[PDB]
């Protein structure tokens, strides 16, 4: 359930850690290939910039 | 009294059993000011139930 | 008139649309066959058709 | 011993790979793969029966 929410204003979009947290889109992930392959077209519009 | 008209009791049916349906009543806004369009899933044609 | 109707006998009009209800959903359910699922959305789940 | 590999079974078979991803075969994905290891051994003994 990796989920993101646009920041609006300013703030920087967050997604949704497994552990319930919202992080922004910088350090280090761990992603299974199965998220990937579900949000093929969603997640790069989001992550390729 | 010597023969009457059978009735037809055993029929199938193929399709999913329901009788409630959900409508659309009143169309989003899926180009708006505030948020932009790539948020949305429709613009992705992503199927939703 | 075509948009009016008498409010004495919306009982007697419920008591027919729910005996036509009734009498509508009596089927037997097919079974028609599967398919597996050979996408990660699902733990490899088997789906109608 | 080749299909208790790609799937769930009894039988003890040795279970080198599973470094490799896959998924619990069914029934028909099963059929489908013996039927390649069928057709394969077939071409290389030579056999039309």
């Amino acid at each position: 359930d990796c989920r993101i929410s646009f920041g609006m204003n300013g703030a920087a979009p967050m997604i949704r850690d497994e552990t319930g947290m919202m992080v922004p889109f910088e350090g280090n992930w761990i992603f299974p290939l199965a998220l990937w392959q579900m949000n093929t077209r969603y997640f790069n519009q989001q992550f390729d910039a | 009294l010597l023969h009457a008209d059978t009735p037809r009791l055993v029929t199938w049916d193929a399709g999913l059993c329901t009788s409630f349906k959900i409508v659309p009543i009143v169309p989003a806004q899926v180009p708006q000011d505030v948020l932009a369009y790539t948020f949305f899933t429709s613009s992705y044609a992503i199927q939703s139930p | 008139s075509v948009r009016g109707a008498n409010p004495l006998m919306f009982r007697a009009n419920v008591l027919h649309m729910l005996l036509e209800f009734v009498l509508d959903n009596l089927y037997l359910n097919r079974h028609t066959g599967f398919s597996q699922d050979h996408t990660p959305f699902t733990e490899g789940a088997n789906l109608r058709s | 011993t080749l299909v208790a590999q790609i799937s769930e079974t009894q039988y003890p078979v040795d279970r080198y790979l599973d470094w490799i991803p896959s998924l619990r075969a069914s029934a028909a994905t099963a059929a489908t793969f013996a039927e390649w290891v069928n057709t394969s051994m077939k071409t290389a003994f030579d056999l039309s029966d």
